RNA sequence: GCUCGUAGUUGAACCUGGGCCUAGCCCGCCGGUCCGCCUCACCGCGUGCACUGGCUGGGCUGGG
């Protein structure tokens, strides 16, 4: 229940039934690919490409546009982030926390917090080693996350 | 002591009625049967046995004929008259898939049948042109529907609102009554036979 | 008769209900291979059985009628595939055999086929229906069939009646026995309360197309003998915009036909002159409507002295205020044969 | 394509080449499109509906125009429930059958009833948006679905 | 957490059955959770459910039984060891069920006792 | 209470229930179309947008986030699917 | 009036003959009317009634 | 004292092509009777809302 802080929330984004038409709010799935496309060429997140067709696109979801989710094309067009997308603002969180330790010692919450942020780290790197993502053996300390950075 | 005692069916009894003459019926899952619980020697079997029609739920008998109607699970209920009918006639909803739960003729207006389905809705049948009649959806689901055996065209819904609505049959606009005083959900109603109390 | 032993062996102890379909299965099949085969042993056969029948049965447990109404119902032994059985082996070989199709054959079968529609069960009331459709007939040289197929025609009405609904087997072989006495048998009078249901039930089975043809047979057997009565006048004005309104070619040309036969056989001037306004109407009217109301007409000038004088002189003047290409062409045959007659 | 035409594949491939010209004014996907597939089986007594089979990208294409084409298909032909669906060869192919059976109204839920024994019905629900240009159609819609797939659903509005 | 979503399911049946309700909402659905309600219509213990879909589960019942349960382990039971099962699970022989997924499917033990196979026991009521 | 319809609740009951609490979850969300009237062009909004959208030029706006639905802007129109 | 008209949908062919159903059924209740208005008006009931005697004119 | 964490432990749901037989009807084909056609004749053709039988011809639906 929303990890390691307590306090239950339920803030969740609803899925509508009928995974096919939304026919009015029309527009090719190909255009929206190739707008998908474009998008990760000039080089966002899968999960800002969704908000970007939110925000402007006739789209509800491209699953139901589209066949496929939009990390699933992102693969196919061989356009993915190194470290997925999730991992990637995890280590760079990470190297925030580390580098505000380093202007400032004391901050004892601070280093409570990193922790924490270590721990979701090394709970996420090994379900991505199982899944065949990630090559084995993956350090996730000063060593090589601040090499690491973007 | 018990008259007469029989081990009837499978599952529970779900519906059971006396014919006309001195014979009882009796609903289930499995089917529907009839025995003679009078006569000289006791028997234990069936003299006759329905299972065609889907899993029946309720029994209603005619006033004065050998007619008796069946509330099925199909959505239907089914008309059977005795020793001339063997498989019945289906009247129906056009399009109607929920269960009737209960069935009940108007002793006063013969050929006038009252039913509740689950869903939340009570429906009419007239018999002389077989076919239903009006279908009114009410808020929540109705156990039971019967009829007053003074007035022919009042009727009394045992309601899972707590509540028994006494409706009058040829103006399905509003309630003539609303009786609440209960706790859990009304399982059964039955108006008295001199039809002013319940 | 090696066939039949073991079967008897087996269902003369106590049984169950499966196993007694298992053997309706397999007797109905044993009739399916019979009746395709040395043909009077076969009706001696036939009537051996249901004499073993009659004597295996019960007399004191017979069926009785229902409690609550006053007649027998259509509907764990089950003898009666016997019956049903040798009953079958009797339709197939006087089907497809005329010459023992005799008055002298079947005296021993009027006692025996009485209590096969008399019967409850479904199996053995369409086997016994299908047999009398079969041995209509047969003149019995003194009129013994006389009281059989009044009984038969009392019993075929009932179980139409009593039947859920007309799209079932039991009805339809019931409304074939129905439409046969009435094309051939003129000794059997019909009731109107009868024929006003059975046309009130028929009145969507005219449309349903899988059993048009059927019940299309029994209104065209209805309109053979005259019955002047208000629900055959009522569906017959519902034939006639069944004839114009409906789509397809298959349901129109059969609603023509009753229609026609109508016409050419319904004995006023004011009814006369109203289909003719009615006929002139839909002239007026969709193009399939008015290709099957000018074949209607067509057929009318063919088939009709005075009725050929009074059709030509009101159908040749709107036709040529219609003279849609095919129904032009058509238009321009119907004047063509208007000017031939 | 798949046909060699039978007596009424001609008649409905005609209609959709002559809704090209002596028209509108309107066409998409009417010159990308060829013979096709369709079939005429009955829908109740006395009416049958004819339904045609599309091509897969084409039916997001069919999605693009289907107000008064179907209203021009109705009307001047044969004066039948006209209905197009995709053409397939399990469940989820059932599922596909469904929602594109029910083209101008997203259906909502599926609930399986059962009864007091074995038996079970099915019963899908749409959309309470659009609900009095469909009611006449909806046993239409329920046949049409018993004679492609064999499994008896019946279409429902919520109440 | 219990993956065990037979036993939340269950529990939610059995919390009806005391306080008297008469329909339950049970929010995971599956299909081993159909077949059991399956098996306890058949018995009459269960008006009439539906599978709503977002799915969940309307379970009408009746007010005729008194505990579900789910044997947690799933031991694996042969017909002359199913007796014995029998007569220690249920309180008296002729009162409940005890379900079993056996290679035939899932059904009670006198199905299983009619159609001659052996197999897991998963639960029972009564 | 003992017994109700579960699979058939009322729309109104079913209305004020939370979001994912429904039979069936779904969203209430919705999408509207906005035109500014010096201009016949037609975005076509996300009803709680978290983009400050802009027409197709124009340097505008047409609506700002907040922590619920996007506050559409000013004198502009809106029909709703 | 003797032309026919269109064949209408399922739904409102069967909508209107229940309606004709309706309309009769109030009518054989509207028999009924008359006699529940006297005995919901009347001060003195007596129930069984004399109708349902079993010896009712001996 | 609280939180993170490893060996360990429990680990969501979703997932039975071809042919043969059979009954009912239709559409079509074929043999014969009747009638008509044409051929000098022999002969053949049309011919089941005139009659009758066949088709391991075609189509739809149900059952194995
Ligand atoms: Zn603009």
């Amino acid at each position: 229940g929303r990890l390691h802080s307590k306090g239950k929330g339920i803030s969740a984004s609803a899925i509508p039934y009928s995974r096919n038409p939304p026919a009015w709010l029309k527009t090719t799935p190909e255009q929206v690919v190739e707008q998908i496309c474009k998008l990760a060429r000039k080089g966002a997140t899968p999960s800002q490409i969704g908000v970007i067709l939110r925000d402007s696109h006739g789209i509800a979801q491209v699953k139901v546009v589209t066949g496929n989710k939009i990390l699933r094309i992102l693969k196919s067009n061989g356009l993915a982030p190194d470290i997925p997308e999730d991992l990637y603002f995890l280590i760079k969180k990470a190297v925030a926390v580390r580098k505000h330790l380093e202007r400032n010692r004391k901050d004892k919450d601070s280093k409570f917090r990193l922790i924490l942020i270590e721990s979701r780290i090394h709970r996420l790197a090994r379900y991505y080693k199982t899944v065949g993502v990630l090559p084995p053996t993956w350090k996730y300390e000063s060593s090589t996350a601040s090499t690491l950075v973007a | 002591e018990e008259t007469w005692r029989v081990a009837a069916h499978n599952n529970i009894v779900k519906g059971l009625t006396f014919t006309n003459d001195k014979k009882l019926l009796s609903c289930a899952t499995d089917g529907i049967k009839l025995w003679d619980p009078y006569a000289s020697p006791s028997n234990t079997t069936p003299i006759a046995t329905w299972q065609e029609g889907g899993p029946y739920t309720s029994l209603s008998f005619h006033r004065s004929a050998n007619t008796f109607a069946a509330s099925s699970g199909q959505g239907c209920i089914r008309i059977w008259d005795l020793e001339h009918s063997t498989a019945g006639q289906a009247i129906q909803w056009p399009s109607f898939v929920d269960t009737i739960t209960d069935v009940c003729f108007n002793q006063v207006e013969t050929s006038v049948i009252g039913s509740v389905a689950t869903d939340r809705s009570i429906i009419l049948f007239d018999l002389r042109t077989n076919m239903p009649v009006i279908k009114t959806v009410l808020h929540f689901a109705c156990n039971r529907i019967v009829f007053n055996p003074m007035e022919a065209m009042n009727l009394a819904v045992a309601s899972e609102d707590h509540n028994i609505y006494i409706f009058d049959a040829r103006n399905f606009d509003k309630a003539l009554n609303i009786q609440k005083g209960h706790v859990a959900a009304v399982m059964d109603v039955e108006f008295s036979p001199t039809g002013e109390e319940l | 008769s090696e066939l039949t032993l073991p079967l008897q062996s087996l269902l003369m102890e106590k049984l169950d209900l499966r196993t007694v379909r298992k053997i309706d299965e397999l007797l109905l099949r044993i009739t399916k291979g019979l009746l395709e085969n040395a043909s009077q042993e076969v009706l001696v056969f036939c009537y051996e059985v249901i004499q073993e029948v009659y004597r295996s049965q019960k007399p004191e447990e017979l069926p009785k009628m229902d409690p609550r109404l006053k007649r027998f119902i259509v509907q764990a032994k089950h003898t009666y595939k016997m019956t049903r059985f040798a009953i079958d082996i009797l339709r197939a070989v006087m089907k497809k055999h005329d010459h023992l199709r005799t008055a002298a054959n079947l005296i021993g079968f009027l006692p025996v086929l009485g209590d096969a529609v008399l019967a409850v069960e479904e199996e053995v009331k369409v086997s016994a229906f299908k047999m009398l459709t079969v041995i209509v007939k047969v003149p019995f040289k003194n009129n013994e069939s006389n009281g059989l197929y009044k009984v038969a025609h009392k019993e075929a009405i009932k179980s139409i009646a009593m039947s859920s609904s007309t799209q079932s087997e039991l009805a339809q072989a019931a409304l074939k026995l129905i439409s046969v006495i009435l094309r051939d048998r003129r000794d059997i009078q019909m009731r109107e309360a009868a024929l006003d249901m059975l046309l009130s039930k028929l009145k969507d089975d005219l449309t349903e197309p899988l059993y048009r043809h059927v019940t299309f047979n029994f209104l065209r057997s209805v309109l053979d003998r005259k019955l002047e009565t208000a629900s055959v006048y009522d569906t017959l004005d519902h034939v006639g915009t069944v004839m114009i309104t409906n789509d397809d070619k298959d349901t129109r040309d059969l609603a023509r036909g009753a229609f026609f036969q109508f016409l050419r056989e319904y004995p006023k001037r004011n009814r006369w002159e109203k289909q003719l306004k009615f006929i002139v109407a839909n002239l007026k009217y969709r193009e399939g409507g008015r290709l099957s109301v000018m074949e209607c007409i067509n057929l009318l000038l063919k088939k009709s002295d005075e009725f050929t004088q009074e059709v030509a002189a009101t159908c040749f003047i709107p036709l040529v205020f219609v003279l849609s290409d095919k129904c032009r062409l058509a238009a321009g045959e119907l004047i063509k044969e208007t000017f031939r007659v | 394509s798949r046909q060699n035409p039978s007596d009424l594949e001609r008649a409905i491939a005609g209609a959709l080449y002559d809704l090209e010209t002596n028209t509108a004014d309107l066409k998409a996907a009417l010159r990308p499109l060829q013979f096709v597939s369709a079939r005429e089986i009955e829908v109740g007594h006395g009416k049958k509906a004819i339904v045609i089979f599309v091509p897969v990208p084409a039916l997001q294409g069919f999605h693009r125009v289907q107000q008064r084409l179907t209203r021009e298909l109705e009307k001047k032909f044969s004066d039948r429930h006209v209905l197009i669906l995709a053409a397939r060869r399990l469940t989820a192919v059932h599922d596909a059958i469904l929602t594109d059976l029910v083209y101008p109204v997203e259906i909502v839920g599926k609930r399986l009833r059962t009864k007091e024994d074995g038996s079970k019905v099915l019963k899908v629900i749409l959309d309470e948006k659009e609900r009095g240009g469909v009611d006449y159609r909806l046993d239409t819609y329920s046949e049409v679905y018993r004679r492609l797939t064999g499994r008896n659903v019946t279409f429902e509005f919520p109440q | 957490v219990r993956t065990s979503v037979l036993h939340d399911a269950l529990n939610s049946i059995n919390n009806a059955e005391k306080m008297g309700k008469r329909q339950v909402m049970i929010r995971p659905s599956s299909k081993v959770i159909v077949k059991f309600l399956q098996v306890m219509q058949r018995h009459g213990y269960i008006g009439e459910f539906e599978e709503v879909d977002n799915g969940k589960i309307v379970v009408q019942l009746n007010g005729r039984l008194n505990k579900c349960g789910v044997i947690s382990p799933r031991y694996n039971v042969r017909l002359a060891e199913l007796e014995k099962w029998v007569t220690k699970l249920l309180p008296a022989r002729q009162f409940g069920y005890v379900i079993l997924t056996t290679s035939a499917g899932i059904m009670d033990h006198e199905e299983a006792r009619r159609k001659h196979v052996a197999g897991k026991i998963i639960g029972f009521f009564y | 209470v003992l017994a109700v319809d579960l699979l058939n609740p009322s729309p109104a009951s079913e209305a004020r229930k939370h979001k994912l609490k429904t039979l069936v979850p779904a969203p209430r969300s919705f999408f509207m179309d906005v035109k500014c009237p010096g201009c016949f062009t037609i975005t076509t909004v996300f009803s709680h947008a978290q983009t400050v959208v802009i027409c197709q030029g124009c340097t505008n706006v047409l609506c700002q986030p907040t922590g619920g639905k996007a506050r559409l802007t000013e004198g502009c129109s809106f029909r709703r699917k | 009036s003797k032309k026919l008209e269109v064949p209408l949908a399922k739904r409102q062919q069967d909508r209107l003959m229940r309606e004709a159903a309706y309309k009769k059924t109030n009518e054989t209740l509207d028999r009924w009317i008359e006699t529940v208005k006297h005995n919901r008006r009347a001060e003195h009931l007596v129930f069984p009634l004399a109708q349902n005697a079993h010896d009712r004119g001996l």
